[PDB]
């Protein structure tokens, strides 16, 4: 399970961090710890009919 | 008197189908510059902490 919040993820640091997500397509500020937040989608299907 | 009829018929049918596709799209390009470049504020950061 997931449990409760434990990294304060949106402390910005005073930083401006924008990233444009393609996926949503919309500006996000990223927090000034993060090392990366990406938006690169993986669609991932397995169909198994018998 | 006799009389006899018999009559049998018997049918197999077996049938498979594959598909493999492999596409890959390339649709950018890019080349990052030889000198000067502007390294990640974060990346900055944890060099200068070491």
């Amino acid at each position: 399970q997931f449990r409760n919040r434990v990294i304060n993820t949106k402390s910005f640091g005073g930083q401006c961090r924008k990233v444009f997500s393609g996926d949503g397509k919309d500006f996000y500020r990223l927090s000034g710890n993060v090392l990366s937040y990406t938006f690169q989608v993986k669609i991932n299907n397995d169909f198994n009919y018998e | 008197n006799s009389a006899f009829k018999q009559a049998i018929q018997a049918s197999h049918k077996k049938d498979s189908s594959f598909i493999r596709i492999h596409k890959v799209m390339k649709v950018l390009n890019f080349t990052t510059k030889a000198k000067d470049l502007h390294l990640s504020d974060v990346f900055l950061k944890a060099l200068n902490h070491l």
